[PDB]
């Protein structure tokens, strides 16, 4: 009982010390998360089809997908919505308390399936599947002080030489770039192509 | 996660071109970072309140430096145990801590507090006093702790988005309140025999002691007006308590915000940008006392890239640095939406995302409006605008019922004749992709820039690709070497069409966002729209996806729970006492307490957010725990004593009050902050500190001339006939 | 094989995305847009059913096709459009009339 | 081949994608003159292997479209790096009758 | 899932063409809700006996 | 053990009423089936490519 101690402490000056230190290493090392985690896991396979549109994007790609997609553990609902920016991105959210590797995983094997059916140009475009929070963890400035690049030279920068990694990261569930790497831009002329009798072909 | 990125981004920083700087706009992580570190702040600081006030009441140092050194003992080690359950460090397992470290005081207190005494009874032993004063308390606080634990527990057992909330304050507090019971076995019993052992002054209470003792007794006698008190006092909650609105948890003000700007779909641009700065100037001079930051983004739909959308991340200034709820973002993003709307010609606005709230209460509801049948998108929309009308006639109710943007717009369509351009020797082929690279784009292949594989696309140069006249331009090399132009196996004709097909769970959809703003119930609304969504033509369903999916699901009734807990904490209280009958002496407790709290909560600007359950508990059961000990001396004083009917009641209430106003005021004046705080995490603070502080003053004094009555009011009136 | 078509493209897909719902085999096949070739009739036309897959895959196939206001814009620009160019057949009319 | 035909055909790109990946150290990567490609990925300390080996892999699986018919013929494989382990038997032919 | 199936099933009925019922032939569900109230009741039997 | 409780019943006869009142809401929601998990697991992986 308390007798023991009473009499002999120096025996639970030292417990108490343990104990404490206990919270010392255990506060080192515990997780300080925002706050616990309540949202359910969501992945959210996204193709895309160069200035296709909509009804085009959609039953060409979006119903094809989506048609695929069963064998699903904790899932409650998809809900594909896709612009006409010929653009698509259908988000699945799946229990909670669901391994998001594994739906994430899950869902890949299905949408693979598809992959075989969708446009080349939707293949080649690259279509990607995720498993992040939708609200933005945090925005990552990059301006040009000497104003010795421009906005164009500058999401170029970035994209060849920052994403990649970021893109590349445990944590980093989904990189947006609020820009575009640069490419060969063959910004045509029809008079001309007609002048010496050619075409985009 | 953001070590890393700031830090990856770090080996960046040496190798980029020259004046090429990463600035840092809205980020959500210092925030959480500052907040819960301004609580730790909180412990830290009301460890040393406490110290104060054990000694204000004891006047020595060694034998203050007992009882404060329990509770940092207990709260490491509820680190380390909550680490054991694989848990985390954030707000709740935090205000668990603050709302927890009364229950440290006062166990450490309660020891203390008494062979403080009974060193007025053997004159001058250490080891006889702290020893002798165990036993006849040891089992006491065993009890105590085997039934606060229930105050708590039963929450937490109830699930949901929420539900693990709760479950964070249950543990923390279930345990380092166990820890507290080891201290107080281990720690406080020696070592408080080991250090332990002005006439205007010390002589205040002493004198203002029998004052008590007296009062208290006599009370309820040639007037039973007391009696009758707490059938007021009670009917006095439950009045209040349905007047008090119940909310998850209160928004707060994180340092940063976003503004939506989405034009109407169709826009131009060039426009979208003008809407967007203006955005950004209006921040840039008004506001400029808080808006330190402004990326200003345009094209980036938050439901998908357009060129009719943007977004703005907005980010203030320290805090600190923006005193009063005028410089909040709250206040800032009030004004900053009613300033737009106005000059502006499409649907900007801003707003504070809700803390902690991925879903949870995000005020309203999602009502996909699906096409059950071989529909179509015309009908579909016609649907939705006969059930968006009608929303319009009954808003009797608050609503604001509405579509996510999906407006048809003008499309061009242009229908290609295979036969005139097989007619021309064109092939098709050969036509499509010349329609579908001058005006779609068309990426070949790839090209290399400074050994980095890049894209390469072909497409037409602007200016000839903006308006539908343009499309005279392109011709096309048949067989026969004869240039032939689109408009001799074609031709083109205006139509609507849609910028944004929803399809939800593979049957295409319609989302109709909306609210029962106040006024009304969230379970109306949805009645309601379930009730005119059984109009509409025949094929059309729908049905409830995000705060709404939740709302028919994860209810599971608090009462109902705290019930299961009223008969676990008498089972308990009967069990310590052996009495089907003495336990009703303390229970009776509970009202004294959430009579402060649903007032404060009332009187301040609150609501029933958690951070109230957790100050609701932690009074509800801490005032039932200094009950305890003023019934269980009786009984006691009585059954195993020369005294009895009031002789009982009467050195028990008498020790019980040095004790009660040194915790009670040990554990009060400690929450001070809390309740009028700063700004940074205030939201948080000042709720459990009004609820706290607001509910022990209510439960301390009116409480304390008021167990006694119960006690006798109990037996004496089992032993009536 | 007509309600079948239903359950299949009805209720098929619902169900098999339903909670504990393993695999799902249906007993039954969904609608396709059968064409019945006729040997002696298609030869009636110095005709092979490569010739009809040809004309199936051309007369009735989607295209992508860009956006008047494209991209990035010139200075000025108002009008911003998609184009809607070629597209699928959803009756059987049409079918019957592709063009061989 | 030739690691330029190689590093810029497929090393990178390939290389490119992986992102997404969960927890990953670092990534190296060779490209050598015979047309071979190895791009290994040592990952944090006990990650599970069998799913970091998923994810790499599953995530190849959307470069492909994008690497040359000529690769995606012999086909990029996935495996857990270990290049020396338990026993080797061998095989040999003592009187010349079988060749390598 | 039993559960769901059917209550899912429930939710696209309102909408089935003119005359569509959904007879449902072989399904294990009925027996296990029986061999376990003979099991159950057999308990309370059980406590009686003794 | 006895001799307490023998002496002191209501607290027993309070830990009778705990694991009931306690348990027994356990059958309120606990699941309910026929045989638990009792199979192996299996997978199947699924070929088919034309006549």
């Amino acid at each position: 009982m308390p007798n023991f101690f009473i009499d002999r402490p120096i025996f639970a000056w030292v417990i108490a010390i343990i104990i404490m230190l206990a919270g010392g290493l255990a506060i080192l090392k515990l997780p300080v998360a925002q706050y616990p985690t309540i949202a359910p896991p969501a992945v959210t396979i996204s193709a895309s089809y160069p200035g296709a549109d909509a009804k085009t994007v959609q039953d060409t790609v979006t119903q094809v997908i989506e048609q695929n997609m069963n064998g699903i553990d904790n899932l409650m609902y998809m809900s594909s919505n896709s612009d006409s920016t010929g653009t698509v991105q259908i988000t699945l959210t799946f229990e909670s308390g669901t391994d998001a590797d594994i739906a994430q995983v899950q869902v890949q094997n299905k949408l693979q399936l598809a992959m075989p059916l969708l446009p080349q140009e939707v293949q080649q475009q690259g279509v990607s599947v995720e498993k992040s929070s939708s609200s933005f963890l945090m925005v990552v400035g990059v301006i040009n002080t000497d104003g010795t690049m421009t906005q164009e030279d500058i999401s170029d920068y970035v994209a060849a030489n920052m994403k990649d990694a970021i893109s590349r990261t445990s944590g980093v569930g989904d990189v947006q770039l609020f820009g575009s790497q640069y490419a060969m831009r063959i910004w045509m002329n029809p008079n001309e192509l007609n002048k010496f009798q050619l075409t985009p072909v | 996660t953001a070590a890393a990125i700031r830090a990856e981004l770090a080996k960046m920083e040496p190798f980029f071109p020259s004046g090429l700087k990463i600035v840092y706009p809205y980020d959500t992580t210092p925030f959480v970072k500052i907040s819960i570190h301004e609580v730790v702040k909180t412990l830290v600081e009301a460890i040393i309140l406490v110290f104060l006030v054990m000694y204000l009441f004891l006047q020595n140092f060694r034998a203050t430096l007992i009882p404060t050194i329990a509770v940092p003992v207990v709260l490491l080690g509820t680190f380390a145990v909550l680490a054991a359950f694989g848990f985390s460090i954030n707000t709740l397992t935090m205000f668990g801590m603050v709302l927890a470290i009364g229950l440290l005081v006062d166990d450490a207190i309660v020891v203390v507090e008494n062979v403080e005494r009974v060193m007025a009874e053997e004159g001058l032993p250490p080891k006889e006093a702290t020893r002798k004063s165990m036993g006849q308390i040891q089992g006491a606080l065993v009890g105590i702790a085997m039934v606060l634990s229930a105050v708590f527990v039963p929450m937490a057992f109830f699930g949901g988005s929420t539900g693990a909330i709760y479950r964070q304050f249950s543990i923390t507090i279930v345990s380092a309140m166990a820890l507290s019971v080891l201290v107080a076995l281990i720690l406080t019993p020696a070592l408080c025999a080991t250090m332990l052992k002005f006439g205007w002054f010390n002589r205040m209470f002493e004198k203002s002691t029998h004052h008590y003792t007296d009062s208290v007794g006599g009370i309820l006698r040639s007037t039973g007006r007391y009696l009758v008190l707490y059938l007021i006092i009670v009917v006095g909650m439950a009045y209040l308590f349905v007047r008090l609105p119940s909310s998850f948890l209160p928004d707060e003000d994180q340092g940063v915000f976003m503004t939506m700007v989405q034009l109407p779909a169709g826009a131009t641009q060039e426009r979208t940008q003008k809407v967007l700065n203006e955005v950004t100037h209006y921040y840039l001079t008004k506001e400029k006392n808080n808006v330190e930051s402004v990326f200003a983004v345009n094209g980036f739909g938050f439901a998908g890239r357009g060129q009719n959308t943007g977004i703005a991340f907005v980010s203030l200034k320290d805090w600190a640095d923006r005193p009063g709820e005028e410089n909040k973002v709250e206040a800032i993003t009030m004004r900053a939406t009613r300033a737009f709307s106005q000059i502006k010609d499409a649907m900007v606005f801003a707003f504070n995302l809700p803390a902690i709230v991925e879903l949870g209460t995000a005020t309203g509801f999602d009502f996909e409006l699906i096409d059950q049948a071989g529909l179509g998108h015309e009908k579909l929309t016609q649907a939705r605008n006969q059930l968006l009308a009608e929303a319009a006639k009954h808003p009797d109710m608050l609503t604001s019922v509405r579509p996510n943007g999906l407006e048809d717009t003008p499309q061009f369509k242009i229908d290609i004749d295979q036969e005139k351009a097989q007619a021309l020797g064109v092939s098709i082929n050969d036509i499509n992709t010349t329609l579908g690279a001058a005006w779609g784009g068309s990426y070949v292949n790839d090209f290399i820039d400074r050994g980095r594989v890049k894209k390469v696309y072909v497409m037409s140069e602007a200016k000839y690709r903006m308006l539908p006249d343009d499309i005279g331009d392109w011709y096309v090399r048949a067989a026969d070497g004869q240039m032939v132009p689109f408009s001799a196996f074609s031709s083109s004709r205006w139509e609507y069409g849609s910028p944004r097909l929803e399809r939800y769970n593979g049957l295409p959809s319609m989302e109709i966002l909306g609210q029962a703003a106040p006024g009304k119930s969230t379970g109306e609304a949805m009645e309601l729209m379930e009730q005119l969504a059984s109009k509409l033509p025949t094929g059309v369903g729908y049905d409830w996806t995000g705060m709404s999916y939740q709302e028919r699901l994860s209810g599971n009734q608090a009462p109902s729970l705290y019930a299961i807990s009223l008969i676990v904490v008498f089972l308990c209280l009967a069990a310590l006492y052996e009495s089907w009958s003495i336990p009703f002496s303390v229970m009776l407790v509970v009202p004294l307490g959430v009579i402060g709290a649903l007032l404060a909560a009332t009187f301040r600007g609150l609501t029933n957010d958690v951070y109230f359950q957790v100050g609701l508990l932690t009074t509800i059961g801490l005032s039932a725990k200094n009950a305890i000990l003023i019934v269980e001396f009786a009984k006691d004083l009585m059954d195993k004593e020369g005294k009895g009917l009031i002789e009982a009641t009467l050195d028990a209430v008498r020790m019980r009050l040095r004790p009660i106003l040194m915790t009670s005021l040990a554990f009060i004046l400690g929450v001070m902050p809390l309740v009028i705080s700063t700004g940074a995490g205030s939201g948080a603070q000042n709720a459990v500190g009004t609820g706290v502080m607001g509910g022990m003053v209510t439960a301390t004094v009116l409480a304390i001339f008021f167990v006694p009555v119960f006690f006798v009011v109990v037996r004496r009136r089992f032993s009536r006939k | 094989e007509d309600i079948s078509d239903y359950v299949a493209a009805n209720m098929k897909d619902a169900i098999s995305r339903t909670s504990g719902v393993g695999d799902v085999q249906l007993f039954g096949s969904q609608y396709a847009m059968r064409i019945w070739m006729n040997p002696n009739e298609l030869n009636k036309f110095q005709l092979t059913p490569v010739d009809v897959i040809t004309a199936i895959k051309a007369q009735n196939a989607q295209v992508a096709a860009g956006q008047l206001g494209g991209t990035p814009p010139v200075k000025g620009q108002q009008l911003n459009a998609s184009i809607i160019a070629q597209t699928r057949l959803t009756s059987t009319e049409e079918f019957g009339k592709i063009l061989l």
